[PDB]
């Protein structure tokens, strides 16, 4: 209840930065080699050498449903005083052991390993449920630390309706009201089936997507694309180009003038050189394919707003969450004054509302779409000017509705009576 | 001497500059090519002309024209046997100077148009195609509308008209006579209507002497050089008049269609060119299609018709470079779909017509008397294709089957069902399994969305026919034979590589296709690749964005309008989800609803667990877990079952 | 369901059939016959509601 | 639970009924785990099971959204 607004459509129970200040850099950074407890990135990690805080306020995170589908972490936390909903992906291979059914004596406990960073029927259901919880009644801003590499394509998981619960994520995302921030963290991945169910084009009016500078995201893993787009023959065409030994041996076969016992030599010399170059030549294509799935490419194709540095994530989101929460409410109030009763791939949060163009000119700040800090400070100062412009628009809209009330001949009859 | 982009109505791909008469010069790039030189040799006599050839070539370190002034004797074949001895003699003289074309101008003092003879290529074999017409005149004649044919010209008494024997390059069964004519304006209102009668009679008389022979179809093109004030609405009324007189004669010659190109100053004033296609389909013309030549903003001149017809014709908003499709062209595609156990996308409208035909035939039995509202075999359904407009906004087109610009096709079908015998509408969207594995690209996504969006806006149901391969995969092919490697040790490359860089010369070639950082190693200006962008679309995130958009759209649509999907073939990745978001689904017995490939799972596990895509995607899984609502014996049985819903 | 809508009390008096809550057959037949009479009274109410709507927009 | 669409004197509408006979769904053996066999389960008639309740809930949504059929 400390995270929930006192009423229904009331602003969140926000306080000053006070214990954990907003102007602090995110100290805990996750390792790229092994697995890490994703919870440390949210609140902080308790270590032998001091304490490294997360991107939310120290000990403000409250994990829920932690006994079911631990492959996804759900909870509520505070960001410099601002309370909000959190969804993160567990990287470690968790194991849920289903109990033995006593009704059937031929039933034993089933040991099942829910491998980390993947979506399972139960994990997808958990995700879908959490979203509904954070929007209905609660009405909290959402932060998703996206790290899934797809869905569990296994026969058992498929038969267990993985597809049905996957859709329930998409359904729940269009239903959402308040701002949603999809942020791929450092080391975080977003491949194939995973990205689709979280893309900002689902609900552009409330979604906003960001990615870390050292995060990865493609249609498939760079190890998966190589046996389809950069096959053995494509690697050898590039081998007879970069390697000096292989292209020199290629010039021997092309020149001819060598017998059946002589042509066998060139074949047995190359098909030994190419066998030793193959492992490192393979890894080259892996690095090559990874450069497609880099953070820079994402901003270039406009699938994300900005590339983010994990260190100053807290500092950026504190003002962007605050800017969006005040703005969303002002825009909702603009429409309530105008009408007292999105359409393309181009639908980006800077074009989430058609009143943001009018609000832009009323504010008068050049870096309006950006400079989140400068925007927030302005609204607090010109509290009267916005309320003033709302009442201007309210009376202007009443004049339009009364004029529209065939309809003239009917009014001429209702007046003559 | 060339603009080859904002120039006269032509089609250009990537970076290329070609000639007017020579449609295929050098596409590579014209950044390194010698300037074209214009030469004109006026010679008094045909024999004396040889001295103005061998001496004429001496001032050449290209295009050469030769004018003749003897209006006295105009030979044919005898003129050809009088110009060939000079070209075979100087076969190395013309070759050394690297000149492409050799034109010949022969004018008459009685007002007769000059005769042209053009020699082209290495040996200069004389292309019989360009005759009695100028390089300038090679554009109006176009001949780029007959690329899918092997042309052999035939003799014409009138130098203005040219007839060609076109044969299908692939399949030989196609044999047609295509006529190409140019009307040049008379120097110094009922002029054009009478001019049309004279030129069409000349074509008719010429088609008569060569004979009708064996032609499946016959076409004639007439291009106007004069910009006489045309009021197409007056032209259309007058058109009806003379076509009914010539029509019978044209019907004997096996002529199926005629295309006129007139320029209208009444819009100096802007001259709006208006094309018109008159087809003799079902014995009676009833096809007066009045078009308008306008740019598609993509650099192509398209066919925007404001016809006198009911707008349910054929060909709409298509570039001016159409190749006139050959018969049996549809068959190779149909085969690519049929090997996968699915009907070719454009064969489905027929399947639906028969399923509606079937829906009546039983209703007339069950319910006697109440049957007379049946609309015959045909006219059961009234379909019209859907292709994205200029401003990404969908439009109703009735063009030829196939020729889909994207790997997704839609139709607006008005089926006269026994429930709504006056008509009922709906949208049908399907993936072309033959068009890039049926994979979802951004073009395919924007289309699928705009279709869902429309079905929603109109309240009519939407039907999706799934046969895809998830999202499009891809790598940058242009950077494969250009990128360099920086090793720890150059002698032994297996000792690990530091990074991947690009040569300065190869860096300037792209720059926007690859994000590169400069770091000097071994005293070299090495531009290390820090991120790959790639020129081509549909490789990574661009596909996922679009996939997410259509995923959400289907989720939204289900809650408003009637949504149905049909697994006509393997439905993978994003496609698999649109079947579930579409909620109501019909699965054809031998088609799987797979997420991750059967061998891809085996490679991941490191052991051969699954052996089939249907072992985890088939009916025995999806119908048994409730993803599939019904199982259909064949692709048609699917259609039939939805017709019932 | 006999009290599923507050307009069923107004519609009850416009129809004029005593067994309105019941006699489902008699009710259906009446609507088909007086399809024009419903569209007549709906319109009378449409103009009535527009006149009140203007009072709400000033209040 | 039996789900479908039918006509009542010409009027089309959605139908939901309960199976009385004891039906048996046999879940297949997981090939990924060689220690997995097919599980024989008897869904006794006239009772609600997780899958049966889900079927009911799904059918209702189907008959209202888009379809808009009487139940």
């Amino acid at each position: 209840l400390s995270f929930i607004p006192d009423q229904r459509n009331n602003p969140l129970p926000i306080l000053s930065p006070s214990p954990d200040p907003w102007d602090r850099d995110v100290v805990y950074t996750p390792p790229y080699k092994q697995t890490y407890d994703v919870r440390w990135m949210i609140a902080g990690k308790e270590d032998e050498d001091g304490f490294q805080p997360g991107l939310f306020d120290k000990d403000s995170f409250v994990e829920t449903l932690g006994g079911w589908a631990r492959t996804v972490v759900v909870g509520r936390a505070r960001l410099g005083g601002i309370p909000m909903g959190v969804i993160a992906v567990e990287t470690r291979t968790i194991e849920n052991i289903t109990p033995a059914d006593p009704a059937n004596p031929d039933s034993i406990e089933q040991v099942t390993n829910e491998a980390g960073g993947v979506w399972y029927p139960n994990s997808a259901f958990k995700t879908a449920q959490a979203i509904n919880d954070f929007n209905y009644g609660e009405q909290l801003p959402l932060m998703i630390l996206a790290n899934w590499r797809g869905f569990s394509g296994g026969q058992r998981d498929m038969y267990n309706e993985v597809l049905k619960y996957g859709s329930f994520i998409v359904d729940a995302l269009t239903r959402f009201e308040k701002p949603i921030f999809i942020y791929i963290p450092p080391h975080g991945e977003l491949r194939g089936g995973s990205w689709v169910v979280v893309d900002p084009t689902i609900n552009p009016a409330s979604m906003e997507m960001y990615a870390d500078e050292e995060a990865r995201g493609g249609v498939l893993e760079p190890e998966g694309i190589i046996p389809i787009k950069y096959k053995k023959d494509k690697q050898l065409e590039t081998m007879a180009r970069l390697d000096p030994v292989y292209r020199s041996l290629k010039k021997e076969m092309a020149k001819e003038g060598l017998s059946k016992e002589e042509s066998d030599n060139i074949k047995k010399k190359m098909q030994q050189r190419e066998e030793l170059l193959l492992p490192i030549y393979h890894q080259i294509c892996v690095q090559f394919a990874d450069l497609h799935d880099r953070a820079g490419r994402m901003k270039a194709k406009g699938v994300i707003r900005q590339s983010l540095q994990w260190r100053q994530s807290r500092r950026f989101f504190y003002w962007r969450v605050r800017r969006r929460l005040i703005e969303d409410d002002i825009l909702r109030r603009i429409e309530e004054a105008i009408n007292p009763a999105n359409t393309s791939l181009a639908a980006s949060p800077e074009t989430r509302s058609p009143h943001l163009v009018q609000l832009e000119s009323w504010v008068g700040i050049p870096g309006f779409k950006t400079n989140d800090r400068e925007v927030v400070e302005w609204y607090e100062q010109n509290q009267d000017r916005i309320n003033e412009k709302l009442e201007k628009l309210k009376k202007e809209s009443i004049a339009d509705q009364m004029r529209e009330l065939x309809x003239x001949x009917x009014x001429x009859x209702x007046x003559x009576x | 001497f060339v603009p080859s982009s904002p120039a006269t109505p032509v089609e250009n791909d990537f970076k290329r500059i070609h000639s007017i008469s020579d449609m295929t010069y050098l596409a590579r790039r014209t950044r390194d090519e010698p300037i074209r030189k214009g030469v004109i040799v006026p010679c008094k006599d045909l024999l004396d002309a040889e001295e103005a050839l061998s001496r004429a070539l001496e001032v050449l370190p290209a295009v050469v024209n030769v004018a003749v002034r003897d209006a006295e004797g105009k030979n044919d074949e005898e003129i050809l046997a009088l110009i060939k001895p000079w070209v075979q003699n100087s076969k190395a003289d013309l070759l050394a100077r690297r000149v492409r074309r050799l034109t010949f101008i022969c004018g008459r003092n009685d007002g007769s148009y000059p005769s042209y003879y053009t020699f082209r290529g290495p040996d200069y074999a004389e292309d019989d195609s360009i005759r009695h017409i100028e390089p300038s005149l090679a554009f109006q004649l176009e001949l780029g509308r007959l690329s899918k044919f092997k042309l052999t010209p035939v003799f014409t008494q009138n130098k203005n008209i040219h007839v060609y024997e076109a044969v299908g390059r692939g399949v030989e069964t196609d044999r047609r006579y295509f006529t190409r004519a140019v009307v040049r304006p008379g120097r110094l209102a009922e002029y054009l209507i009478s001019e049309a009668d004279r030129v069409v009679n000349d074509i008719f008389d010429a088609l008569e002497i060569i004979g009708t022979n064996k032609t499946d179809l016959n076409h004639m093109f007439i291009n106007f050089s004069h910009t006489f004030q045309v009021t197409a609405d007056e032209v259309a009324e007058s058109l009806q008049g003379f076509l009914d007189r010539f029509g019978p004669r044209g019907w004997r010659l096996r002529v199926h269609q005629v295309e006129i190109r007139i320029n209208c100053m009444r819009s100096e004033n802007d001259t709006m060119p208006l094309r018109v296609i008159i087809t003799n389909t079902s014995g009676f013309v009833i096809q007066i299609e009045l078009y308008e030549e306008k740019l598609s903003e993509k650099g192509e001149w398209v066919y925007y018709y404001v016809s006198g017809n009911a707008k349910i014709g054929s060909m709409h908003l298509l570039p001016v470079s159409t190749p006139y499709p050959t018969k049996n062209w549809l068959q190779p595609k149909r085969y690519k779909a049929h090997i996968l156990g699915t009907q070719y996308v454009y064969d489905f409208p027929e399947l639906f017509r028969q399923a509606i035909q079937n829906s009546w035939t039983e209703a007339v039995k069950k319910i006697p008397s109440l049957a007379a509202k049946q609309p015959a075999i045909g006219e059961c359904i009234d379909y019209n294709e859907l292709v994205l407009g200029d401003q990404d906004n969908l439009a109703e087109v009735s063009r030829e089957p196939g020729m889909n610009s994207t790997g997704m096709v839609g139709w607006l079908i008005n089926a006269r069902t026994p429930e709504y015998p006056d008509g009922r509408k709906f949208i049908v969207v399907a993936n072309d399994i033959t068009f890039k594995i049926g994979s979802f690209g951004p073009k395919e996504d924007t289309f699928f969305f705009k279709c869902t969006e429309l079905a929603r806006k109109m309240g009519i149901p939407r039907i999706y026919l799934s046969a895809n391969s998830g999202a499009r995969l891809g790598l940058a092919e242009e950077l494969m034979p250009h990128f360099n490697v920086a090793w720890n040790d150059p002698a032994k490359p297996e000792a690990g590589f530091k990074y991947l860089y690009l040569s300065d010369e190869a860096k300037r070639r792209f720059e926007n296709e690859v994000i590169t950082e400069e770091i000097v190693e071994d005293g070299e200006k090495r531009h290390k690749i820090i991120t790959i962008v790639g020129a081509e679309e549909g490789l990574g995130v661009e596909c996922l964005r679009g996939s997410g958009l259509i995923a959400g759209a289907t989720s939204r649509a289900y809650n408003d309008i009637f949504t149905c999907t049909l697994v006509t073939c393997r439905s993978v990745g994003i496609g698999a989800y649109l079947v579930r978001l579409g909620q109501r689904a019909v699965q054809v017995e031998g088609q799987p609803i797979i997420l991750t490939g059967a061998p891809a799972l085996n490679s991941l596990l490191g052991r051969e667990v699954y052996t089939s895509n249907l072992q985890l995607g088939g009916t025995q899984i999806m119908y048994r877990n409730g993803v599939s609502h019904l199982t259909a014996k064949d692709d048609f049985d699917g259609v039939t079952k939805i017709v019932q819903w | 369901p006999e009290t599923r809508s507050p307009h069923l009390v107004q519609l009850e008096s416009w129809v004029g059939i005593p067994g309105f809550k019941t006699n489902d057959r008699e009710v259906v037949e009446w609507y088909e016959q007086n399809q024009d009479r419903i569209n007549e009274k709906l319109e009378k109410l449409k103009k009535e509601s527009i006149a009140d709507q203007m009072r709400e927009l000033l209040r």
